């Protein structure tokens, strides 16, 4: 059975680039590729419903290709609209399968992130809840790793992250985990820290605080 | 009218379920050519231009 | 324009099952083949199910092949999925589109799909009970308060069997956090609060805990 | 025995949506109509959807007349129940049911029976959120923190829009309690967290709870 | 179609002959079927056409009546018998149900035993607070439990649960659980439970004070 292999799984523009992307099937195909769009938590849209051949209404700037094996999409002068994923389909009768999605984004040199340890507010603390917050301000790219410690102990299971998709003045990633425990538990350690690795970074980052100080 | 194309009739009473859905689907497609094609009528638009 | 619009997406945890469904606006699925999509948290689109025109075949991915299974009803326009036994993976936006084209096809994309759904499948598949004494303040009432347990049922005994004369264990409540609750007492004389030991065994077979909690004066 | 199992059952809100089903084992559904039924607060049973013989007729009882869809699948042996906009009313058991007899006719009970799932219509239709500062330690970083909402936005803004540059507000997230939190957080100079108060203006738009929390250093 | 079914309970001894009557608010000539339904079970059908008793059904139960008036009789009420039971009208393509009896074993008036628990220490250090009102060996199972606050009526915050008739004393029971938070509960002193009950000539209330 096909699969589908994409390239590149990030792509990295500016305004008025025109940009190539390629779909590599796996075995081949009749020319049943098809290039979708995706903005963040939205549905897709199709562009391309045949190789090289643009669905109606979708902007002229759009284009692809296809050779029974090897398949293009390319993109004639970016707009700030196209900042988004693009995925690659293969279409059967009954079936489908798609691209690990190229993710097109805005460009810039590499920026380590500034990073951040809030303790939990007092008046949270009361009610019986403690959220721990690390802040990575801002960065470039989006992949950053983040690990929390409490009393010097590799922590698991207890954080989740999110980040905000490119900011409209610099077009930095930021991202910030949330630590969350029990009044309980938190008050049974002392040092709560989170451990930052990015591209720009020479070495881990640690920010930390004492439990009361 | 299966035994005026010389196919003998239990053809049909053996497949009545098939040839009424043939039917039924090929008269879906006159009308899928008749909406998206406007060409189809060029003897009728003829005559009138 | 054209419309779909699923429903019934939620928290759901892990071996539990739920079931989700779309309708439509505009048109009418009677025409055409109908499909279920994920979008999972690592970002890429899968295809989940489909069911073809006049309800005839039904296909799967292989992820959900034999779980799952599609359904639809031509009349009201409506399509179905049921999730029985559900995987964490199974976590994603779950979205339904519809097989179709100006002029349709034996073959053809997806041309129009609902906003789609949010599915969460929670990794605690059963969680184990917390028990805490019900402390006897004639006759008196002592007990235990089993809590926070998933899911049903949870067996309680008292002094390994020995004892009972005398208990109640009440139906279970489900609390507004979607776990249980029950309290399991038993009355005794006032006299054999010092002398008698009483112990409650809190048994929770599907998370495989066993408690023996003594409860004994403040 | 005839083997019914329904599935899809839980807690909801009011104004929510949910979709029950129900399989089954030892026969095959075709050959019968096929009903839902529940089990309101007082003990007593309502019915409340029947789908006929190759899904003829649709009936429902007055109380779930437009909100709910009854469906069935009968090659894979399923029935199905969406109930869109459920309200407190409908907090029951629901249970799948055969219309049916040791030999059918064209008017007969119901036979064979699931063994059913509960249904709980929790009356949280727009749980309002609880809004916490987030204090400041050349440049400082400040905040407001929401938890515990259905359904979303909680919306924010910084000082009823006098403060933009800096601004951010996260994507919610879904907590293990089913219910969102999310923050927003500004960056300013450092010298003005004297001079200036900083406060967030916030609404909870679905209950329309409008909130302010001045954010001020410790 | 609308029905009513009477008496609401019905109290008797193992061994009786009871009736239990339905009514139809308009004629559905013999089109009325019979069903016993036990705590936390699917009802099981008993009788159809009116008269017809199922396959299997003992011959205990028997019913009649047609047009507007029908009845339910057991004849010899085994402990297996005290259950819920409902009629129902059955038509092609429909149905409804009347309102239900509930059937159980009689014994004189008992008022409740009334106890108030507070909060444990514990469960209270984990920012949780249930007191627990216990209504003890009561008959019939009619009771009211309102819980009161600094003498302020509480309403949406408790749960009830009660058991079914014991098997020695044929009495019930009834735990009511008021649960509020730890910031809740330290904002009020008296914590009370006002009970009512057919056996008491006025409500017993029984209080404590938070701490
Ligand atoms: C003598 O010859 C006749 C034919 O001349 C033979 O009859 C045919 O027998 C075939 C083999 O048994 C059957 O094929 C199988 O059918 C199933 C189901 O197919 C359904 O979809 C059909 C297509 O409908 C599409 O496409 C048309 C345009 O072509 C559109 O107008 C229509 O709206 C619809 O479009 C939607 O779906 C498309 C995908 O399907 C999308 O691309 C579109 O965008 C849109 O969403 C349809 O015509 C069929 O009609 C029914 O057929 C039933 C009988 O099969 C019948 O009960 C019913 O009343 C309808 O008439 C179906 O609804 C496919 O899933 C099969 O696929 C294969 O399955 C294999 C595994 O089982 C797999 O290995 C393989 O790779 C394939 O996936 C297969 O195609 C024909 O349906 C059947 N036709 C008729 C008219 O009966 C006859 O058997 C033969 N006899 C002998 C002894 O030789």
């Amino acid at each position: 059975d096909v699969v589908m292999t994409q390239s590149p799984s990030t792509l990295s523009a500016s305004v008025g680039d025109t940009i190539t992307i390629t779909c590599r099937a796996s075995q081949s195909i009749e020319t049943w590729l098809a290039w979708y769009q995706q903005k963040p938590g939205k549905a897709p849209k199709l562009l391309i419903y045949k190789a090289s051949t643009l669905k109606t209404g979708v902007p002229s700037r759009f284009s692809g290709s296809g050779s029974g094996t090897e398949f293009t999409l390319t993109i004639s002068g970016l707009q700030f609209d196209d900042f988004a994923t693009y995925h690659c389909q293969h279409y059967a009768g009954y079936s489908a399968t798609f691209g690990q999605g190229t993710r097109v984004e805005i460009k810039r040199t590499v920026a380590a992130p500034s990073v951040f340890i809030f303790p939990p507010s007092d008046e949270q603390l009361k009610s019986g809840t403690a959220s721990v917050v690390c802040l990575l301000n801002n960065f470039y790219p989006r992949e950053a790793k983040v690990q929390w410690k409490v009393d010097n102990a590799l922590q698991s299971g207890n954080s989740q992250e999110s980040v905000t998709e490119q900011d409209s003045k610099d077009s930095t990633y930021s991202l910030s985990s949330t630590l969350t425990l029990s009044k309980a538990d938190y008050e049974k350690h002392k040092v709560y820290a989170c451990e930052v690795t990015h591209q720009g970074l020479s070495s881990p980052v640690t920010k930390s605080f004492n439990r009361g100080e | 009218r299966f035994n005026g194309i010389g196919v003998t009739q239990n053809v049909l009473y053996e497949n009545q379920k098939l040839i009424a859905n043939q039917f039924n689907s090929a008269i879906g497609k006159i009308q899928d050519s008749l909406s998206s094609t406007a060409s189809a009528l060029g003897k009728l638009q003829d005559v009138v231009n | 324009e054209v419309q779909l619009v699923e429903s019934g997406g939620g928290l759901v945890k892990a071996g539990g099952s739920l079931i989700l469904s779309c309708g439509v606006s505009n048109f009418r699925i009677s025409a055409h083949t109908m499909n279920w999509v994920r979008r999972v948290p690592g970002g890429g689109l899968e295809w989940v199910a489909s069911i073809s025109t006049s309800s005839t075949y039904r296909d799967y991915a292989d992820a959900v092949k034999g779980r799952f299974t599609v359904s639809r009803d031509d009349l009201e326009d409506f399509v179905y999925l049921q999730m029985h036994k559900m995987r964490v993976e199974d976590t994603a936006i779950y979205y339904c589109a519809r097989k179709g084209s100006d002029r349709l096809s034996d073959n053809d994309p997806f041309d129009a799909w609902g906003p789609g759904t949010v599915v969460t499948v929670s990794p605690a598949s059963t969680k184990g009970p917390s028990v805490f004494p019900l402390a006897p303040s004639g006759t008196a009432a002592l007990g235990c308060l089993v809590k926070d347990y998933f899911p049903e049922p949870v067996t309680v005994s008292w002094n390994s069997g020995a004892l009972t004369s005398g208990v109640h264990t009440f139906p279970a409540v489900l609390q507004s956090s979607g776990l249980y609750s029950l309290s399991s007492v038993v009355t005794v004389p006032s006299s054999s609060l010092g002398t008698q030991t009483y112990i409650c065994n809190v048994n929770h077979k599907p998370s495989n805990t066993k408690v023996d909690k003594k409860v004994e004066p403040k």
